[PDB]
């Protein structure tokens, strides 16, 4: 109660909406129970999953009697959004996809016989997942592969989103020597998902933990890469928690820090303090007769966890996006010149 | 050997309409190779591709894919030649696309002939290409009329007659039915004969006394929908007037 | 009939004047390439100039100012290739634009001074590093303004450039000393302002000139003295490193080989360092005073697509 941060209402832990007011798609109930119960995702996996379940929910139209397709679908899809809003708070890859999707719903005209609706929403959202995600990531690979010399190391963090393919490309498709160090954190052990895939493909993975973060950097080490959840308007990064400690340790021990991001993921909002806009994530996960049971019913005890916190832009040497490399203080120029306009 | 000219001029002479694909775009525009003279290549300017400035994220989706392009200028002794597709009308797209589909379906019928009879590809190609593409339009509707009017083959000679036979060999569907004649009669044979005498005149085969395998030929695959059904109807008609029982799968 | 590659056009007029520098010499050679060799077709023109830029980089690789000039020439022919004159006028329109750099970039250096004289205020002891002639083009007009200052010139080991300034503005009549390059930390507590000159600007604002401008920059930061850099607008280059180590000279900056008998041992470490955007605080170009995030935007807009 001294800082009162545990009563931050940016997430609501209410569950079990039983209301049959709308036709909630059973696939989207599978998607929400797949997100919120056992988190299998990053950010662009959530974006591709949300996008290819909205694919199915527009393919299964079921239009009402007197309402045109241009006058129902945004409210229907917003009530589809509300279940994910209950499940897990949204990324910017959530938001900059759904507002684009609503803008593309808006420019349809009341003459579609609900047969070309597929041909201008399914194909167009496939062009979205092609353009603003996948070939953009292909440009990320082809832009960041020239900035890695042979026989070096890489320190990623958590589950990567795009640069798993970068490490696989520079490991196998370009055959230059590389020694990836993957480090992750309690409780979402999502660096192991990178470690299984990278070592299954046959690259020198050396897993670690973030508590032992000192002895990684005392080896021969350079080129810390970082997956991003969003990049703010100032230059502050925003990603899975525990990123910023190895960011400040990496800048402290004068070895460079990079962020592989794409122009879909830049955000309009602004913050500079870490615990301001943030997600509380289910404090029963930090236990696994257990070690302790019942932080409740014991007065004066609490268990907190944080998913998201900010590296200051002094630490990131280079944000790379599909247009090119850039200093992190110069992200509003791609907020204004390229995001949305491309 | 592999592929060669259209019409015995080294380059696409000024202001004709050809087809290309874009290879890569860095700062000059694309290094478009000409799809009609395949091994050759030209280029094209950035401001010439549309009017819009091409995004890199837009630049990546277009490479490799092919399109139509008019030719502005040509060096007669250098292969360093320009293309253009801002000044291409909408009708010319479909016209040159039809001409190039025509071109590919008259190239594919000679590629394997030259590379499996093992002769120089260009010589017999040009001895076809002088009279048939100079007299009128080239080899597609020339060869669709050549198999019915054989004066094309004797108008000019090929160096061998095996490629002649293979070109005659190149350019020149069953719906299965297991109808079960489960009859218990005395005038059934006659009925069966009658059925045969209308459903076969498509491919009808006896298996035993009850089972018959008939594979009805379809032209649009959907034109045998009106055939099989008709046959079934005939069968139904047939057995009520004789005494037996026919059942259809 | 010249071929414009190495020395049949380029290295000739470098002996005409020891005032013109490398990148505008590259601009002059690349415009006089297509000022004559213009074979009436837009295809082989760009192939010729791209081949010429790559062989000219292939001539001398370790003089990255050359890469800056040879790449802003490509930006010039791209934007002058824009406005879409159907190549009918552009064979004349581009070449009559042409020499606007040698009428423009040659007289940029006093345009530097006309906006940079109002930095060196009264009684400012000044630290410069290396023979960066745009700094002297500022200082010449500063001393012609009759303003009172003092200058301190570092060594430029091993590239000798620090000995030139003391035989340059002494005879102009400025009280100047020549400090040795290792003595910066004992004097930069007293130096009011420090100027350098770049041989390149990265995509975030960086100084890619000489041996130890990162050392004098980090001395300027931990003395909290303002670290300005005088340059001009033909020094933008795409090369954006991330370490303090650029493209190599011929091998790594840390050699550990064996001297055979008596070969040279001074130039064995690096010779061109890099400065991050934090240590510089204002740079001077033709485009006005320019904070490093502004030079990042200016080099981020004309190089994307």
């Amino acid at each position: 109660l001294e800082q009162s941060f545990d009563n931050s209402s940016l997430i609501s832990s209410v569950k079990e909406l039983l209301l049959n007011k709308d036709l909630i798609h059973p696939s989207i109930l599978l998607l929400t129970s797949h997100l919120a119960h056992y988190k299998i995702v990053g950010s662009i996996p959530r974006c591709i999953a949300m996008l290819e379940v909205f694919q199915i929910v527009i393919k299964d139209y079921q239009t009402p009697k007197g309402t045109t397709l241009s006058r129902n679908l945004t409210s229907y899809l917003s009530h589809q959004i509300d279940l994910l809003k209950k499940a897990r708070p949204l990324s910017v890859t959530m938001g900059n996809a759904i507002r684009w999707l609503k803008q593309e719903i808006s420019l349809i005209d009341p003459s579609t016989p609900d047969k070309a609706a597929k041909k201008d929403l399914c194909e167009k959202i496939g062009q979205f997942a092609k353009e603003k995600i996948e070939l953009a990531d292909q440009l990320i690979i082809d832009n960041a592969s020239t900035q890695i010399e042979e026989s070096t190391t890489i320190v990623t963090y958590g589950s990567s989103k795009v640069l798993t393919e970068l490490l696989l490309h520079n490991a196998i498709s370009l055959k230059k020597n590389i020694k990836v160090i993957v480090v992750d954190s309690r409780p979402l052990f999502e660096g192991r998902k990178m470690a299984e895939t990278l070592r299954n493909a046959g690259v020198n993975v050396m897993y670690a933990l973030i508590t032992s973060l000192d002895t990684i950097f005392n080896m021969d080490v350079d080129y810390v890469f970082l997956g991003a959840h969003s990049i703010l308007s100032n230059g502050f990064l925003y990603s899975r928690a525990g990123t910023a400690m190895l960011a400040m340790s990496a800048k402290r021990r004068n070895i460079p820090v990079l962020v592989c991001c794409e122009s879909l993921k830049f955000s309009q909002r602004v913050q500079l303090d870490s615990v301001t806009f943030n997600e509380l994530a289910d404090p029963n996960d930090l236990v696994n007769k257990n070690i302790l049971d019942g932080w409740q019913e014991l007065p004066s005890l609490n268990i907190v966890n944080i998913l998201y916190d900010l590296t200051p832009p002094e630490y990131i040497k280079k944000v790379i996006t599909e247009f090119g490399a850039l200093p992190p203080s110069s992200v509003p120029v791609i907020l204004r010149e390229y995001k949305g306009s491309a | 050997t592999s592929h060669c000219r259209f019409y015995e001029n080294k380059y696409p002479e000024i202001d004709d309409i050809v087809m290309v694909n874009v290879q890569q775009i860095a700062e000059m525009g694309a290094y478009v190779k000409l799809l009609e003279y395949d091994n050759i290549e030209g280029m094209i300017l950035l401001s010439e591709l549309s009017r819009r400035r091409i995004r890199s994220i837009q630049k990546l989706i277009r490479v490799g894919k092919n399109d139509v392009a008019v030719v502005l200028r040509v060096d007669k002794e250098k292969g360093y030649i320009d293309l253009s597709k801002r000044r291409v009308s909408s009708e010319d797209i479909i016209k040159c696309e039809e001409k190039y589909q025509k071109s590919k379906t008259v190239h594919s019928i000679l590629r394997y002939c030259a590379e499996k009879f093992q002769i120089p590809l260009e010589e017999l190609y040009k001895t076809i290409a002088w009279p048939l593409s100079r007299k009128f339009g080239h080899a597609y509707e020339a060869f669709k009329l050549s198999i019915i009017d054989e004066t094309v083959w004797e108008g000019i000679e090929p160096p061998s007659k095996d490629v002649l036979d293979e070109l005659k060999n190149y350019i020149s569907v069953k719906i299965r039915a297991d109808v079960e004649v489960s009859c218990f009669s005395y005038e059934g044979i006659d009925a069966i004969k009658d059925a045969l005498k209308s459903a076969e005149d498509v491919k009808v085969k006896l298996v035993a006394a009850p089972l018959y395998v008939l594979t009805t030929q379809a032209l649009d695959k959907q034109k045998g929908i009106e055939q099989l059904e008709s046959a079934i109807e005939k069968i139904t008609e047939v057995i009520t007037k004789y005494g037996g029982v026919c059942n259809i799968t | 009939m010249s071929e414009f590659n190495i020395t049949e056009t380029y290295l000739r007029f470098l002996e005409e004047d020891t005032e013109m520098t490398m990148p505008i010499a590259a601009i002059e050679a690349l415009v006089t390439l297509l000022r004559i060799k213009t074979p009436e077709t837009a295809a082989e023109m760009i192939n010729t100039i791209k081949s010429s830029t790559e062989e000219l980089i292939k001539s001398i690789p370790n003089s990255v100012s050359l890469r800056a000039g040879c790449d802003i020439f490509m930006r010039f022919v791209l934007r002058n290739l824009h406005l879409y004159g159907d190549w009918e006028n552009c064979k004349q329109h581009l070449i009559e634009n042409g020499q606007l750099f040698v009428s423009r970039a040659k007289k940029s250096r006093n345009k530097i001074a006309e906006i940079g004289v109002d930095f060196i205020a009264d009684d400012d002891i000044i630290l410069v590093h290396g023979y960066s002639r745009a700094v002297f083009s500022l200082l010449n007009h500063a001393a012609n303004k009759f303003i009172r200052f003092r200058c301190v010139v570092t060594e430029s080991r091993p590239s000798k450039q620090g000995n030139q300034l003391y035989t340059l503005l002494e005879q102009k009549g400025i009280p100047v000393t020549l400090i040795v390059d290792s003595a910066v930390g004992a004097v930069i507590d007293k130096v009011d302002k420090v100027f350098v000159g770049a041989e390149g600007v990265a995509e975030s604002g960086g100084i890619i000139n000489l041996v130890g401008t990162y050392s004098v920059g980090v001395l300027a930061h931990n003395a909290r003295k303002p670290f300005y850099v005088v340059t001009e607008s033909h020094k933008f280059v795409r090369m954006f490193p991330l370490s303090s180590d650029d493209l190599p000279m011929a091998g790594p900056p840390l050699d550990f080989t064996r001297r055979t008998d008596d070969l040279e041992d001074a130039l064995r470490g690096p010779t061109i360092d890099y400065t991050a955007q934090e240590y510089i605080t204002a740079l001077i170009t033709d485009l006005g005073v320019l904070t490093p995030s502004a030079v990042s935007e200016e080099l981020i807009k004309m190089w994307y697509d």
